[PDB]
């Protein structure tokens, strides 16, 4: 009585997601189709959308097969393109934006400054990382937010944030390859679906405690996205096509000077977060 | 390097770095025995003229000198050079290789009247105990040559502290470094900076040659040491190392403890 | 407000003899420490309570040999250090800074339960020492 | 391991480092007995995966910090 | 209804797949057992690999519990 | 009564894992109960065997509780 009590159970809750089934029923398969020549789309990406469609056709909550393809089929079309976040060059006004995080720390303003230098003086003098994205290394209680949210405000970036850190499973980071549920577009995706303009800034929080249960080290994900000529062809398990992000710039936050992959060490440095003290605290308090 | 460097933050015709400057990042800003450090020094400071080139190019081709590397670098970590620091009573600038890099082992010894014995701190090991021994053997042979009273060993306790907990090398390796540390402790001079040495001291006073003269002659480059003290053993192991490493040194090659005392006690009494 | 979670109590050396504060530090936030030292006479050796490392254990005998130097200087005998066992509690274990950072601090910790006088108000320090009697600088000094 | 380049350009070969800092037991060189999905080789099949040649010139850096501390 | 078809399908899966030229029985686990049958050998050490034969027949391929007893 | 029903429920599982897969392993921890349990053994001994041998249902692939329970 138990186990047929369970099995009522979730199959009742399979029935109740009405929601996804009106989806289903009318957007999936139908608007989904007609979504390829409405917006722009890389060639392969639409015709691999095209076979997306013909994994259609079924159920999706029957084979999970069908369910991952009609996610992988969700997390293309909501990804445009040819549209970027505006870029400001002028290291000036970012200084002026950081003004007023708390005041800028007077130490991790100019580290960023000489970060932005190099990021906007490159091989193509443009973004293309070639070098790291220098996470912030320091107590967990200061204004590591506040950073990463006035360089975006300042550098114009739709800022965003994946939960990277205190996971055990790799579907929140890379993903499994789309025959089976469980595996799930990765987080980058996800923010890469939050916003169509191709210069992002996705935020990589607590990277110190990433780890996963799945056997199978997701540092090799860290560095094929944190180089920009393997960024552009950054795959995964369930990346199955060389996804093109090429102008997505990058930041990362961490608390720790020992709980990182040494895989973590080139294409990434340290940025030192100082504490703050009871004038410094007394100062943010009052005035903010 | 550098030509990477100023290729990693596109300064392609932008920065120029004359040789003082390089040798200013060397020696005042990174000690490792590798070229490691300089990577980063030099990567930190084409972005910081990156920064201020982007706020404003003024200047055709900026020349970073000797004198404007603080401002991309800050305050120099180490001296200069190390014939700047002073001479001290207890102190004998060792040589060893580390495996992460050559350092000079400070071997510190203080002489405090009393029962007279070895006090043995600084996680020594028993050949590090038996080279301290043989120094006191050599210098009790002849003390009223150094200023000490004969009866020093019946009298006089020596606290030791050698760096880097137990031995370094696996092994003795600072013979006469140990005896010209003993020897200026019991008599209260000032042993020399500036002079690193290494050897093997034997009871008679002999200094048996060193195994790896090339460590113990660029381990002293590194540390910035720029007069070693070797053993005459090892005259002809000086006949195969390449030119570079023998460049700036005055190497003093000894076969007696007579004659490393020679160069760091010239105050005797 | 309601019950007072935190205490001013860190602020303080607490001048009482062999009693001394250590500033350290981590790098998820600000702590301190302190270490007090009883001076009874007995075998002469140190006893370390609290778990503490070797590197507590050169630091007070560089202490003990700088105040074995100078025991005139002081007004101390020559031959009560074989006979002082130094009795230390810690709360903390070894100290997180490498090496000594407490380095003075424990010095002078010993020599207070040695010259039966207590340590001041308000008066914190940090530091390394040597055996010939000079203080290293000690980096980090932002977090210290 | 800039040297390791330095010969696999002098014999056209490729080059991969593969790093042993932080290992100490077999299940690292070699792999674990496969019992189950959630599990690798050992670091040279990764090595020889990443380059794509039989005659690569891999570098086993840091080979002293290869300990055991465990069973293996 | 959907499951209970699914469920019948799989089992139909699985009952054709025993039948079907038998491909993971013999080659990939009766070569061990001629090689048992054809050493010259002490009566108690075949009396134990018959025992150990017989422990198997269950799925070691997603089981730990039979690897062991393969490699023995 | 109740003190042989429960070694007899006991003996019911073990008797009707014999139809279940496997076999009972092939009768085993039977072979070890008997092994113990017909042997003339001190009666506490026997029942402190009961309770280490009840520990037989955990994990064995390197667990400290199934290793060291079987050499016990």
């Amino acid at each position: 009585d138990t186990n047929q009590r369970e099995y009522y159970l979730r199959e009742q809750m399979k029935a109740i997601q009405k929601e996804l089934g009106g989806e289903d029923g009318l957007s999936d398969l139908e608007a989904l189709r007609k979504k390829i020549e409405e917006v722009g789309m890389p060639e392969a990406v639409k015709t691999k959308a095209l076979k997306e469609l013909d994994r259609l056709e079924r159920m999706q909550q029957g084979s999970p097969e069908a369910t991952v393809a009609r996610t992988y089929l969700d997390w293309l079309t909501e990804v445009p393109w040819s549209k970027a976040d505006p870029e400001v060059l002028d290291i000036n006004h970012t200084r002026q934006v950081l003004d007023e995080d708390h005041y800028g720390l007077k130490d991790v303003k100019e580290r960023i400054l000489e970060y932005l230098a190099v990021r906007q003086l490159t091989q193509g003098l443009d973004v293309r990382n070639k070098a790291p994205i220098l996470v912030l290394v320091g107590p967990p209680g200061v204004g590591k937010t506040s950073l990463g949210r006035s360089i975006a405000r300042s550098m114009n970036r739709k800022f965003h944030r994946i939960s990277l850190g205190g996971v055990r499973d790799e579907a929140e980071i890379r993903g499994h390859r789309r025959t089976y549920i469980g595996a799930m577009p990765g987080k980058l995706i996800h923010a890469m679906k939050q916003v169509g303009v191709i210069n992002p800034v996705i935020l990589l929080d607590e990277i110190d405690k990433m780890s996963s249960d799945w056997r199978g080290d997701p540092a090799s994900a860290m560095l094929e996205v944190l180089d920009p000529e393997q960024n552009n062809t950054f795959t995964d398990h369930y990346l199955d096509v060389p996804y093109d992000l090429s102008k997505v710039f990058f930041i990362t936050t961490a608390n720790t000077l020992q709980t990182i992959p040494r895989p973590l060490l080139d294409r990434m440095e340290v940025i030192e977060i100082p504490g703050y003290t009871n004038m410094e605290k007394q100062a943010i308090a009052r005035q903010y | 390097l550098w030509p990477k460097q100023v290729r990693e933050s596109g300064m392609e015709g932008r920065i120029e770095v004359t040789d003082a400057a390089i040798l200013r990042v060397i020696s005042e800003y990174t000690r490792e025995a590798g070229v490691r450090g300089l990577e980063r020094e030099l990567g930190k400071i084409a972005r910081k003229g990156a920064k201020f080139w982007l706020e404003g190019a003024w200047e055709g081709l900026r020349t970073i000198d000797a004198s404007d590397i603080p401002t991309y670098l800050g305050i120099p970590r180490y001296r200069p050079d190390k014939a700047e620091t002073e001479p001290q009573v207890g102190t004998a600038q060792g040589l060893a290789w580390t495996p992460v890099g050559g350092t000079l082992l400070t071997i510190e010894v203080a002489a405090v009247p009393g029962s007279g014995k070895l006090s043995l701190t600084g996680q020594l090991g028993e050949v590090m105990k038996e080279s301290a021994q043989a120094a006191l053997t050599y210098l009790r042979a002849h003390t009223q040559d150094y200023g000490l009273p004969e009866d020093f060993y019946n009298k006089v306790d020596l606290h030791v502290h050698v760096p880097d907990g137990a031995t370094p090398k696996d092994g003795p390796s600072a013979g006469i470094t140990m005896a010209t540390a003993i020897a200026s402790a019991l008599s209260r001079r000032p042993a020399r900076m500036d002079i690193a040495m290494t050897g093997e001291v034997s009871l008679r006073g002999k200094v048996m040659p060193i195994g790896g003269v090339k460590e113990k002659l660029l381990a002293a480059h590194q540390a910035g040491i720029h007069k070693i003290v070797l053993p005459k053993d090892n005259e002809a192991q000086l006949e195969e190392l390449p030119k570079e490493v023998l460049e700036g040194l005055e190497i003093k090659l000894v076969e007696d403890v007579g004659e490393v005392l020679e160069y760091l006690l010239l105050p005797e009494p």
